């Protein structure tokens, strides 16, 4: 209930850097984003920002984008379309493609301003 | 498409009742313009005259080591006990702080020990001597005698088949020493 | 006779390529000669362009045309016969 | 044999990246990349050895003509 355990868990766990300490740390911003989205927001902006992998940012997009936050979901989404170096961030599995379907998922019945919709479908 | 049926229609006539049917039509319908068709005087006529023999040929859209032995026959006694692939002495056997070094399918000592297991499933299978008797192969030679003629006509025709894929692998070598290497083309 | 009965015809290659890698689908031979693909190297032609070092991966069927395609990359087929199609 | 030769791998492309988009479909023992000694990038292969046969034949049949961040990986049974 207090983060300085959370914190200084997560600290002495990324004393090296290892597969591990991952799966600990991803889930405890992911639970911490309840009731507060600043934990969520800042811990996936300094992941997709941080330490070199594919799946960071894809993990962060796992828990931003069924949130009810859904600019920082196409935030890592954007910092993925671009990639800066790597075209093929994921190869076979695609991620923007991924953002199309958010695409059609926003073009749902909702925003019928017929304006949204096209320009997402664009 | 009336002219179009027209000449499908002819087509798979001709091919159904032979050239002289291609006549019979010309001559019955030279006065209506519906078989002219069939007469060199409308456009239609090559193209049911090729539709006929490919409806003919099936081509056309109708119109719309002895301690190691003891432990591998060992193995597979105890595995003949045991009630599913997960469910037997062996599963836990191997984290059991003892060496067991032939359940690893990497080793083709797994080969073996799946070797043992059959012969130990298949003779407690309920002909395998459990509670039945044999008596068809333990006092029959004539018994003995069908199965053996029929182990021996089995490895005939076992072979009889591997010389007619043999000739047909000689074959495809034959037609790859002979194969296309100038006609290059890429799509 | 493999050469001297040879048929001519050439029919265009009705071939899709993936990189998931080959599919052609071509019509009824009626033989039990399967269709072989293969690698030829980037030499031999009629009027040979120059600036040839590379490969090409050619799948000779009898009466479907040798479907060709380059391998600028640096009994693994299959021949269904029911559907007529060759991988 | 369950030895696959990787060729044309990547600047970036690792026996780590290497052995774990061909690792489930069995595991892989060995990782080698012949390294250059004047450039510290790999000439274009990586051999990946693991157990068994079926890995190793649909590794090969599966992940040929593949591409890991835009190289045209050539994976091949090895010699």
């Amino acid at each position: 209930g207090r983060v300085t355990h959370t914190r200084r868990t997560f600290d002495r766990a990324l004393r090296a850097l290892p597969i591990t300490q991952h799966s600990r740390i991803w889930p405890l911003y992911l639970r911490f984003l309840r009731s507060h989205p600043l934990p969520e927001t800042a811990v996936r902006g300094y992941r997709r920002f941080l330490k070199l992998s594919p799946e960071s940012a894809e993990e962060y997009i796992e828990y931003l984008k069924s949130s009810d936050r859904l600019d920082e979901a196409a935030q890592r989404l954007a910092t993925v379309v671009n990639d800066e170096r790597f075209v093929s961030k994921a190869g076979k599995s695609n991620y923007q493609l991924w953002h199309e379907l958010c695409d059609l998922i926003s073009q749902n019945p909702d925003k019928v301003q017929s304006l949204n919709v096209d320009a997402i479908i664009r | 498409p009336e002219v179009r049926n027209i000449v499908d229609k002819t087509a798979s006539f001709v091919a159904r009742n032979g050239p002289e049917f291609e006549a019979r039509i010309r001559q019955n319908e030279i006065n209506n313009p519906k078989f002219n068709f069939l007469n060199p005087n409308d456009p239609y006529h090559a193209y049911y005259r090729h539709k006929v023999s490919e409806f003919k040929e099936g081509k056309a859209q109708e119109p719309s080591s002895a301690f190691d032995l003891d432990v591998v026959k060992l193995t597979a006694q105890f595995v003949a006990r045991n009630g599913r692939q997960f469910l037997t002495q062996l599963m836990q056997k191997e984290q059991r702080n003892y060496q067991f070094d032939f359940l690893r399918p990497q080793h083709s000592l797994f080969n073996y020990f799946t070797k043992l297991v059959e012969q130990y499933t298949k003779i407690l299978i309920p002909p395998k001597g459990l509670f039945s008797k044999l008596k068809k192969e333990a006092e029959n030679p004539r018994e003995v005698l069908d199965q053996v003629c029929y182990r021996v006509e089995w490895a005939k025709f076992q072979e009889r088949e591997r010389k007619k894929e043999e000739e047909e692998k000689e074959k495809e070598r034959v037609a790859y020493a002979q194969i296309d290497w100038h006609d290059f083309v890429v799509v | 006779e493999v050469k001297k009965f040879v048929k001519i015809g050439r029919p265009g290659y009705k071939v899709t390529k993936q990189r998931d890698l080959f599919q052609i689908d071509y019509p009824e031979i009626a033989e039990g000669i399967m269709p072989r693909h293969r690698f030829m190297s980037a030499y031999e032609q009629r009027i040979e362009p120059p600036d040839r070092r590379w490969q090409y991966l050619l799948m000779a069927a009898e009466p479907y045309e040798t479907i060709a395609f380059k391998v600028p990359s640096r009994f693994w087929t299959h021949w269904n016969r029911e559907t007529k199609q060759f991988f | 044999k369950r030895v696959l030769y990787v060729g044309g791998l990547a600047e970036e492309v690792d026996d780590k990246v290497l052995h774990a988009a061909f690792i489930p479909f069995g595991d892989i023992t060995d990782i080698q990349i012949p390294l250059d000694y004047e450039t510290e990038k790999h000439r274009g292969f990586a051999f990946v050895e693991f157990e068994l046969a079926e890995d190793a034949a649909a590794a090969i049949d599966n992940m040929n003509e593949s591409e890991l961040f835009g190289r045209t990986i050539r994976v091949n049974l090895a010699k």
